[PDB]
């Protein structure tokens, strides 16, 4: 790769990273999605 | 490019971050919760919208059979660009 | 008793006088694949599909708005209608953009069901695939009129059982747009059955677009409400 | 057309039962068996120093689950569940949603690694080819959790490289 | 026609046929079908009592060999008042030819037992026992291959779902492995593939 | 050999194995798949699929999936005749209910009277 | 309308065999509580057993009382031998609650199931 080390595309990383794995700095899966069902929220004026 | 929560840590591209009464903030201690940092959102406005000197024009995605099939779309809109479905990005017209 | 026998690949079976070739197709179970026939709406044939070699004839006819005369012998399985079939579906499939993946009909075609069971496997036509700009026909219905096959489907449903006659063809050619000229948003009762009516990927729901593709559902008996009819 | 083994007799000349009796009172064949294997000891050993020397591999090796995106562009998926319909694990899962753009995408995209069985259907189902399997295959996974990638994991993935997998692409975008 | 679509050879196809026809006409006991696929692979269809006599008859008699037995699957099939379908496979050693006998049967109603007459179908007649439930009537040893001692279900029915009802997990309260009803991870869509249009016209069925 | 045969119902509920609650508990419904709208076509018509109610799909926390206890759920048994569906569903234990077949109607249309003089059938665009 | 039944003609063999069969279950208990070294009385076995021959006691079709027996019958071979370890004789119990009670009241606090 001294021959063709690039690529014309401006988002990788300057530092890669290695397997980090045993660490405090890794991976930890979640839900990407917004809301589900929107619970209702009570009224705080009040009556009597 | 990206926003920070209230709470203190990064949100995503979409607004999926938590509240205060939940617990999984809390099975995110310790480890970091990862998230892309370059967005797809504003990549758009980056580019430089193409003003093609034609009436109705063809879209593949820089390479051919390495990208996106052939879309061919009309800028027929006088004062809206086309868009491309694939390529997200615009173009317009100039006779 | 007024019946009229027609020879469907032979076997012989009583139809009622007047009615078309196509429901007495469907009547012993077979399917003549169709476009622009609906069974609630006015026949007309401008989608050509619906083709039969009717023997002693060196033309082939259609059957979409076809009256019986009496005692006929119907080919539904010949050779020319085979390749007169292989034609049209390829001569409809030229103006028709790649938008599969996209599209919000992936399930739900008609083209692609029809393409396979009735078309080609090669393709031609190098050049050309014309484009129609879309428009903003209401918030209820998003609107791609490039995928719009002409078929003059929503056009007949509007005009005969919406009564609101905002729907037309303009043009000759390729250049048939079908749509509303004044860009006016087309707003009325029963503007939601046209995205039902449309075959294609063309008139799509607007809320829902993007959010499923219909071989992951499932789909499960109910009843409406907030109507008295049900 | 057949060649079946073992049909001959033991010879009735006396040298040739005498040869069988002295392979039988000598040991003789078990010692030729020692020297077939004494000439494998003095070749030299094809082992591989692994961690400084890694093994071969194909241009078209299956490994990482990484996507990619457009030159100088946003993601290069769609949500088109192709991929999805084809996983024969059934390990894709798929939410999609559009943004303001107006261009259809995602919220979820995950994949169990734990299931995925690394056929290459969702690289050769792609219309778009946005999934590719990736080029390395070290994942060495502590916990549980790890093996369930986001989305994030993915485009993370796909963005500490892609000139490889553009490499790859690249080589042979014309076989598949 | 020519390229890409694998020809048929019609002399093989008069031949099962005439074959086919002789073995109905001097076995009318117990014959109903003998069909003939289009690729030239004879089945015939059975009553489930002549068992016995047809495969004494069908490994002997010199004018078919068939010494060779391979498999026996009951395929489950619903909407049948007999439901079950086994299926013996014949194989002549002589004269490279293959006879799917197939005999249907019921759910409780025993076949004869073909393990006295074929050796290979032992393992085979215990198999099809544990994962159907058809039973054979004056059989040495019935026990449960395939599956879990404890299980039970016959569970390649269709009655059984894909998901079974059971689901192990080791405690250490009873400091062992214990059996839960399932909790599944993830739902198994099971997707609407059923296209409409009719693929095949020669298949036809006539309707009500 | 011709035995003693008595001619009654089954009871095949305690030897398919399945437990009581799902045994009965949940209902079963026998219907012929409704032609998808957006679609015209009823090749999915002509079977008899008996199929069971849903339940409970909760979201594993997790991954924001859909996990189930519920093993009945994903079945669909395609029949030829509802005869043969009530008679398998009263053998095989469980409570049932039975829909009928509705059939598209056979009209009699014409492009003739669609074109009509004094008739208010008129197509006004064609 | 012929049916060639599995064992017996009429029921009175059916309860025959299945009283042999019983009678078989019961001198078989504590056999396999000294061998498979199990935690549990040779009363709470013994009651369990009575108690899974309790809960089918309303068949009445021959051939099904007979696979029912050929069923408990294939069980007592694979339980007499050493075949079925601890894990399976510990399964025919239930003592990993499930304590899923069956009133109206409890089952509305944890609802879905009517
Ligand atoms: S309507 Fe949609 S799915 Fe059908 S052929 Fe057109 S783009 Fe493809
Ligand atoms: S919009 Fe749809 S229904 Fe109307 S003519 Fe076009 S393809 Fe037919
Ligand atoms: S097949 Fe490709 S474009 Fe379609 S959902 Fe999968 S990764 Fe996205
Ligand atoms: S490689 Fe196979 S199992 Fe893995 S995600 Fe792709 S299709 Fe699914
Ligand atoms: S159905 Fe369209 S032409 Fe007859
Ligand atoms: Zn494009």
């Amino acid at each position: 790769p001294t021959v063709k080390p690039p690529t014309a595309r401006k988002f990788i990383w300057t530092n890669h990273k290695f397997n980090l794995s045993g660490t405090p700095q890794q991976y930890v899966p979640y839900s990407t999605t917004r809301k589900k069902i929107q619970e209702w929220v009570p009224p705080s004026t009040p009556y009597k | 490019g990206v926003r920070t929560s209230p709470t203190g840590e990064k949100v995503t591209h979409t607004g999926q971050v938590y509240d205060d009464e939940d617990y999984r903030r809390v099975r995110f201690v310790g480890r970091q919760k990862e998230v892309n940092e370059n967005f797809a959102i504003d990549l758009i406005a980056e580019q430089p919208v193409s003003q093609v000197g034609s009436r109705v024009i063809s879209c593949d995605g820089g390479g051919g059979a390495l990208g996106h099939p052939r879309v061919y779309i009309n800028l027929d809109k006088e004062t809206k660009t086309g868009t491309c479905g694939y390529c997200g990005l615009q173009f317009r017209q100039q006779h | 008793s007024n019946l009229i026998e027609v020879f469907v690949d032979g076997q012989s079976v009583m139809v009622e006088p007047g009615t078309t070739v196509l429901q007495a197709c469907e009547k012993v179970g077979m399917q003549i694949p169709r476009f622009c026939y609906h069974e609630r709406l006015s026949v007309a044939g401008n989608c050509r599909m619906c083709l039969v070699e009717i023997e002693k004839a060196p033309k082939v006819v259609a059957a979409c708005a076809m009256p019986v005369m009496k005692g006929w012998n119907i080919l539904t399985n010949s050779e020319k209608t085979k390749k007169a079939r292989e034609g049209v579906m390829e001569f409809l499939l030229a103006n028709h953009p790649l938008d599969c993946p996209i599209c919000d009909q992936g399930g739900e075609c008609d083209l692609q069901d029809q393409s396979m069971m009735f078309g080609s496997d090669r393709s031609r036509f190098l050049e050309g695939k014309r484009a129609v700009e879309d428009k903003n026909i209401g918030p209820l219905v998003k609107t791609i009129m490039t995928r719009c096959i002409q078929c003059t489907r929503c056009i007949r449903f509007a005009s005969e059982i919406a009564g609101v006659d905002d729907l037309g063809t303009t043009g000759r050619g390729n250049d048939m747009q079908v749509g509303t000229y004044i860009e006016k948003m087309f707003m009325s009762e029963l503007s939601g059955n046209i995205i039902d009516i449309c075959p294609v990927g063309a008139l799509t729901s607007k809320p829902y677009a993007f959010t499923a593709r219909p071989w992951e559902t499932r789909k499960t008996e109910s009843i409406d409400v907030m109507d008295a009819v049900g | 057309t057949y060649k079946y083994v073992n049909l001959r007799e033991p010879s009735m000349d006396m040298k040739s039962v005498t040869d069988r009796a002295a392979q039988t009172l000598l040991w003789t064949e078990l010692i030729r068996g020692l020297g077939m294997t004494l000439s494998y000891l003095f070749r030299e050993p094809a082992t591989i120093n692994y961690p400084f020397e890694k093994g071969p591999l194909s241009p078209r090796f299956r490994g990482e689950h990484a996507l990619r995106r457009y030159p100088s562009g946003e993601e290069r998926c769609i949500a088109c569940k192709l991929c999805e319909a084809v996983c024969p694990a059934q390990a894709i899962t798929i939410e999609a949603e559009p943004r303001a753009d107006g261009s259809r995408r995602t919220t979820r995209y995950d994949i169990d690694m734990t299931k995925c069985i690394y056929c290459g259907f969702c690289q050769e189902a792609c219309p778009v080819d946005a999934i590719v399997e990736g080029p390395n295959f070290e994942f060495s996974t502590e916990t549980h959790e790890e093996l369930l990638y986001n989305k994030e994991k993915l485009l993370n993935n796909g963005d500490k490289w892609e000139a490889e997998i553009a490499a790859n692409i690249q080589a042979d975008y014309l076989y598949r | 026609t020519r390229p890409t679509v694998r020809p048929r050879n019609d002399v093989a196809h008069k031949q099962l046929s005439a074959f086919g026809e002789y073995v109905a006409e001097i076995l009318p006991k117990y014959v109903q079908q003998v069909q003939v696929s289009c690729f030239s692979e004879l089945e015939i269809c059975i009553h489930p009592d002549g068992v016995i006599p047809v495969l004494t008859f069908l490994r002997d008699h010199s004018n078919a060999q068939f010494k060779s037995l391979a498999d026996l699957t009951a395929v489950d099939i619903p909407t049948r008042q007999n439901r079950f379908e086994i299926v013996y496979n014949l194989l002549s050693l002589r004269f490279n030819s293959r006879i799917r006998v197939k005999t249907y049967t019921d759910e409780l109603t025993p076949v004869e037992s073909s393990v006295s007459v074929y050796k290979a179908a032992n393992w085979y007649e215990r198999e099809i026992w544990d994962m159907f439930g058809v039973f054979f009537a004056n059989h040495p040893d019935l026990r449960r291959i395939l599956t879990d001692y404890g299980f039970e279900g016959h569970p390649f029915r269709k009655d059984f779902p894909l998901s079974g009802y059971v689901e192990l997990r080791y405690d250490d309260e009873v400091k062992r492995v214990v059996a839960e009803p399932v909790e599944l991870a993830q739902e198994f869509r099971k997707f609407d593939l059923n296209s409409p249009w009719e693929a095949f016209p020669a298949y036809r069925q006539p309707p009500e | 050999t011709q035995l003693i045969t008595v001619d009654e119902k089954l009871d095949i509920t305690t030897l398919t194995g399945v437990p009581e609650e799902h045994i009965k508990t949940r209902k079963a419904r026998i219907f012929v798949p409704a032609r998808n709208n957006m679609q015209s076509g009823v090749n999915n018509t002509k079977k008899w699929k008996m199929e069971f109610d849903t339940r409970e799909r909760w979201e594993n926390p997790l991954m924001g999936w859909a996990s189930t206890a519920d093993p009945l759920s994903n079945l669909v048994l395609t029949f030829s005749t509802k005869e043969d569906a009530i008679a398998f569903a009263e053998k095989n234990g469980w409570s049932y209910d039975v829909e009928e077949r509705k059939v598209p109607k056979p009209k009699s249309k014409s492009y003739g009277a669609n074109f009509s003089w004094n008739k208010r059938t008129r197509v006004s665009t064609k | 309308t012929s049916v060639k039944p599995i064992f017996s003609r009429d029921m009175n063999e059916a309860k025959r065999r299945v009283r042999e069969l019983y009678r078989a279950w019961y001198r078989e208990v504590p056999n396999t509580v000294h061998l498979f070294q199990l935690d549990i009385s040779v009363k709470q076995g013994r009651d369990k057993v009575r108690e899974m021959f309790k809960k089918n006691a309303h068949v009445t079709d021959p051939r099904v009382v007979d696979l029912l027996v050929i069923k408990g019958k294939m069980e007592l071979e694979e339980t007499i031998n050493v075949w079925k370890q601890r894990t399976h004789v510990m399964r025919f119990f239930h003592e990993t609650e499930a304590p899923r009670p069956k009133d109206f009241l409890s089952k509305f606090y944890v609802g879905h199931d009517p």
